[PDB]
């Protein structure tokens, strides 16, 4: 999200430069329901409600390198030879050792 | 070269500006020393 | 071996429990104020962030 | 053993083949610098002073 | 052959290709040397500058 | 990421052969026989195109 | 003060107080250009 | 302080962290200088400010204009019986307004646990108190924001954004405000452009009763093509327009 509010998809590579983290909003469907001992039954569904952000791991079927065939992946400034399997936090990419 | 009385602090001494010194931090906003917060927190108790 | 999806769905669980009993709080004092709540402003993104 | 300069785990490399760019290497270091307008009294930018 | 004097050598040397690594060690980057530097003002003790 | 212009053994030009040396890969040369084609009689100088790794070429795939 | 667009590599000048962004592209990236200044190599 | 050069400019020196005198050589203090240092080579709202954000997905840099606000608000106290969410919404308004991305008073009421009343009257007070002031708000600074929440291609934006200025400019809707203006330039841009989006949908967007929708697009309703840009291709035509 720019300063202005505007939403724009993160590449990795920007991630990188600008010191971002590479991470997806996360949304939930919550059903609300309300009963006020009145015999009546209100239930008020609220769609996508955001919860958060996920990080992202590079090259995974929720990245957005996913798919990119290996010319796509050079016009992004990525190297396809790079594996992925990691994430970019705050720029620095991070590896989960198990 | 000791008393018992002594052990009781009737009066407390104040580490020099050498001992404890006055850091500079974000600028001119000096950061003093931990032993300066405590030293300060004696002064107000004690002259309440 | 806990590879990436199971160390991260440990830290879900404790961070999702966290924010389940945030919207709990802040519901509670709206319904105890007698007024009901807005589910937005319930819940505090930056929990899982 | 050719001049023993080479001796107790040392090596003795050709200049010539050096002067060719024989393991010739870049090193890159990146540097980050931010400028933070916190606090109302100091606000730092870049310029040239 | 000795290549100060072009004789030959009586022992005939083991030579070939051999894949070689340069490693991130380098010289510069560990030598380092210290006279009357700038101490710390708290400790007057000796600190980098 | 390129030819060497020098062997680095000896000094032999190198860089001049790289391409030569593809294009007689290409002819359905074996690499014994397109370094031998080229006049690369040193083994010293023959290291010199049978390890070498052409990183340009993919380098160019990025737009500047 | 010449910044290229990372993005679309136009070249723009920017002003110390202006934001810096790409006048047509948008992009939020931008790289400075090369000096004009000579710096001398020896082929060595 | 060279006792040979009275008043004379000491030279600082980062070899051992000392200041010599400018033309003696004569050292005035051992290593005092600390060069290592010196040379670079309440609670309970900032949380909710947070989560403010985080509801709209804003920058970093936005939230930490909004603590510096608050903080400062919390130090005049001119506005003390006002609660510390209003405080808190006033002060996430006026930095996103600070910044040049400015948001409306329902996209932060939206976020927020109090409506708009309480929003502009904190926002005024602010204002009033911090003795500061915010550039009015352009009909362009809502443009982008509107037309990415909406699935409009970057020309039908650009359009709109050349029809809602070009509009200003003309005086066709005078008195007005901009966000309405943003939603008719949106509208009659879907409208024209392949993509077509009711009054419905702007006004949720915009948060603007499609009433005032018709009201402000009937002003620059006869004034359609002119509005328009002058190399901009469409599929239903411009000379024809509900
Ligand atoms: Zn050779
Ligand atoms: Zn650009
Ligand atoms: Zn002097």
């Amino acid at each position: 999200w720019e300063r202005d509010g505007a939403p724009s998809p993160m590449m990795p590579n920007e991630a990188r430069l600008r010191n971002l983290t590479y991470s997806a909003p996360l949304y939930v469907d919550i059903t609300k329901t309300v009963i006020k001992e009145g015999e009546e039954q209100l239930q008020t569904q609220h769609q996508k409600t955001f919860i958060g952000k996920i990080p992202i791991m590079l090259r995974s079927t929720y990245c957005l390198l996913n798919g990119l065939t290996d010319r796509d992946l050079c016009e992004l400034n990525e190297c396809p030879l790079d594996p992925g399997g990691y994430f970019i936090i705050n720029g620095s990419e991070k590896v989960l050792i198990a | 070269y000791a008393r018992p009385e002594w052990m009781i602090v009737t009066v407390l001494p104040v580490p020099p500006l050498s001992v404890r010194p006055a850091v500079v931090m974000q600028g001119s906003a000096r950061n003093q020393d931990d032993l300066t917060h405590k030293l300060a927190d004696i002064v107000k108790i004690n002259n309440q | 071996l806990d590879l990436a999806g199971p160390l991260l769905a440990f830290l879900f669980r404790g961070m999702f429990k966290n924010l389940l009993k945030e919207v709990r709080i802040y519901a509670q004092k709206f319904i105890d104020r007698g007024k009901d709540f807005n589910l937005e402003l319930a819940i505090k993104t930056r929990i899982i962030s | 053993s050719y001049t023993g300069y080479n001796q107790e785990d040392s090596v003795i490399m050709n200049r010539s083949a050096v002067d060719r760019g024989f393991f010739r290497s870049v090193f890159y270091r990146s540097y980050k610098e931010q400028e933070s307008k916190k606090g109302f009294d100091q606000e730092e930018v870049f310029e040239k002073p | 052959y000795n290549g100060f004097t072009g004789r030959k050598i009586t022992s005939q040397i083991f030579i070939g290709p051999t894949y070689y690594q340069r490693l991130k060690h380098m010289v510069d980057d560990k030598i380092h040397s210290r006279a009357r530097g700038p101490i710390q003002i708290l400790n007057r003790q000796p600190m980098e500058g | 990421m390129i030819i060497p212009v020098r062997c680095f053994t000896c000094g032999k030009i190198v860089g001049n052969k790289w391409e030569a040396y593809l294009g007689l890969l290409q002819a359905e040369y074996t690499e014994g026989d397109a370094l031998d084609a080229l006049g690369l009689k040193r083994y010293c100088c023959r290291r010199m195109l049978l390890a070498h790794v052409d990183l340009i070429e993919k380098l160019l795939n990025y737009a500047p | 003060m010449i910044y290229i667009c990372g993005e679309c590599h136009t070249e723009n000048e920017i002003k110390s107080r202006d934001p810096i962004r790409c006048r047509e592209c948008g992009y939020r990236i931008m790289y400075k250009k090369r000096t004009k200044r000579l710096v001398v190599f020896d082929a060595r | 302080t060279c006792p040979n050069h009275p008043d004379a400019i000491l030279v600082e020196d980062y070899r051992a962290g000392d200041m010599i005198c400018p033309e003696c050589g004569l050292v005035v203090g051992d290593r005092v200088i600390d060069v290592g240092s010196e040379w670079r080579t309440m609670m309970n709202a900032f949380k909710e400010i947070t989560t403010m954000a985080d509801r709209i997905n804003l920058p970093r840099n936005i939230v930490d204009r909004t603590n510096n606000l608050f903080k400062q608000v919390y130090e005049q106290k001119s506005l003390k019986g006002r609660a510390n969410d209003a405080i808190a919404s006033a002060c996430l308004y006026i930095a996103c307004r600070q910044e040049g991305v400015p948001r409306t008073f329902k996209e932060i009421c939206a976020v927020s646990r109090i409506s708009k009343k309480e929003i502009g009257r904190c926002f005024k007070l602010i204002l009033k108190a911090l003795e500061t002031s915010v550039d009015l708000i352009t009909t362009g600074d809502f443009m982008s924001r509107f037309c990415s929440n909406l699935c409009l291609p970057k020309q039908v934006q650009m359009a709109a954004t050349h029809i809602a200025r070009k509009a200003v400019e003309l005086d066709l809707v005078p008195g007005r405000s901009p966000i309405s203006v943003a939603a008719a330039a949106i509208y009659m841009a879907s409208q024209a452009s392949a993509e077509k989006r009711t009054q419905k949908e702007i006004g949720d967007i915009a948060g603007v009763a499609d009433v005032t929708i018709r009201q402000s697009y009937r002003l620059i309703y006869p004034r359609a093509p002119d509005l328009f840009p002058t190399d901009f291709k469409f599929d239903t035509p411009v000379d024809k327009l509900p």
